[PDB]
């Protein structure tokens, strides 16, 4: 998230009113604490999957602009995040079939599974 | 008592046939027909539930079981979709439509 | 004797058996019904029971095969079953499946062939409960490689079963569900 | 099955590989005495997994009489062939005590045994 948050909420955009809404179930350590009371007008966190629609419901996904999955860097087997995401993927388009996802994959092979989906 | 003999060794074995053994295969099957080719292609469309359960039970013995609707046969406007839907003990009430694919259970000839 | 009914209530089944010929000869109303007026050639072909198709036990490489040799062979009306299975993964019992579709209540023609496909490191671990039955089939691959589905004549075949060998392990709890729901998908597509 | 061999002691082993030693050759010392004459002795056939006993047979491999049966003893086809009906005591040892679910879990498969082949 770091980097992500500083080359996204950098000094130097033009006209940036966006709020980032994270959502993830396992609750944060201290340090992601310091991290969000740094960025406390832009950042809010939440806990919870998304993959119940309820939890969906509660950031709002209906309406956003759009809906960026992330992915980690290292893993056991990259076939686990990767149709994890693509199961993340599949949950949100199944609420809001209108919304841009820009997600994250970790094999080239595993990136077919995308246009698998009509939506 | 088949559990018995799968109990004596975790395997399914067997031996010969006998008249005993081929008049044990005479149970009764499940199985899904179509309303184009059969006896009842007249009864095929408009026919009630009651009338297709008296004219197979008597003739065929065949338990007429469920009706499984194709889902858009009741909208006006033709669509592509095949995924078809389960009805389970239709009254008498309800029509029928030569597109179906209902679930019976079939006796052994 | 009993009787097993499909109804709508349990008052509709107390009805069941308040039936006389003279007290409920021709009423065709079900509440007029509820009335207690009632003044009262050695070839082996099934097994021991009798109750299945039973082959002679064979090796498992004579019902191995590979892609392209089930591509030679069309062999449509058949089914085909997916395993995501590794080794060390939990057993399912798949023999549970093979019985009640070679019932022996269906003729050796009108049978269904079942091609599994999935990890043959898996099927070797259950296939000694499994080696019995007619006709059978074991595909080397993966359900999510679409190629092997190409080859197994997907598109002509029956009902394809897919079902997930590692529910044992297990991540938050959709993410468990996730190798089906993406291989069904990739079948549609 | 071709040879019966009644009078005979059989002893159930659930031993896996990694499981951990029982020492089986204190059962088969006092029980090959030689204060017993060599027609007068009790024949044992243990019945377990072959590829745990290879792990302690070379503790036990000085003895007359005995014998192995690689099966299961869960296994009821193998008590028919050991001729357990015309058999001594047989005993139950259960080598994965190592592993311990709960207490009385640890036991389960003694006591499922047991009750196995008094049916």
């Amino acid at each position: 998230v770091s980097n992500f948050l500083k080359d996204f909420l950098h000094k130097d955009r033009d006209d940036v009113n966006v709020e980032i809404v994270f959502l993830h179930n396992i609750s944060p350590n201290l340090e992601l604490e310091a991290l969000f009371k740094r960025h406390f007008t832009q950042v809010e966190f939440y806990q919870g999957s998304v993959l119940n629609p309820h939890d969906l419901a509660r950031v709002k996904i209906e309406s956003a602009d759009a809906c960026l999955i992330l992915a980690n860097k290292y893993c056991a087997d990259p076939d686990a995040e990767d149709a994890s995401n693509i199961m993340r993927v599949i949950s949100i388009k199944n609420y809001h079939p209108k919304i841009r996802i820009i997600t994250q994959m970790l094999q080239y092979h595993n990136k077919a599974h995308l246009l698998n989906i009509p939506s | 008592e088949l559990e018995a003999l799968i109990a004596e060794e975790n395997a399914l074995r067997g031996g010969y046939s006998t008249p005993q053994t081929l008049a044990n295969r005479d149970r009764c099957r499940v199985a899904q027909l179509a309303l184009l080719d059969g006896p009842f292609a007249d009864l095929g469309d408009g026919g009630c539930y009651g009338d297709l359960f008296c004219k197979a039970l008597k003739t065929y013995n065949m338990l007429c079981f469920g009706i499984y609707r194709l889902r858009d046969a009741h909208l006006s406007t033709p669509s592509q979709c095949t995924k078809r839907y389960v009805i389970t003990n239709p009254p008498y009430e309800f029509e029928l439509v030569p597109t179906d694919l209902i679930f019976c259970l079939m006796q052994f000839d | 004797t009993l009787g097993f009914f499909i109804a709508s209530d349990a008052k509709e089944v107390k009805r069941a058996f308040f039936y006389c010929k003279a007290c409920h000869d021709d009423i065709t109303d079900p509440k007029r019904i509820k009335k207690c007026g009632c003044k009262r050639s050695n070839v082996k072909k099934y097994d021991s029971t009798g109750m299945f198709h039973w082959c002679a036990p064979k090796e498992i490489e004579k019902v191995i095969l590979t892609r392209s040799e089930a591509a030679m062979t069309v062999l449509s009306g058949h089914v085909v079953v997916c395993i995501f299975g590794d080794v060390s993964s939990a057993l399912i019992g798949l023999r549970n499946l093979v019985m009640p579709l070679r019932a022996s209540n269906f003729h050796y023609h009108e049978l269904k062939h079942i091609v599994f496909v999935g990890s043959i490191e898996y099927l070797k671990r259950e296939w000694e409960t499994l080696h019995n039955f007619p006709k059978v089939s074991i595909l080397p691959g993966t359900p999510l490689s679409r190629a092997d589905l190409r080859a197994v004549n997907i598109n002509l075949c029956d009902m394809c079963v897919i079902l997930s060998a590692n529910q044992n392990n297990i991540d938050d709890t959709s993410l468990q569900d996730k190798e089906c729901i993406l291989a069904s998908l990739n079948i549609k597509s």
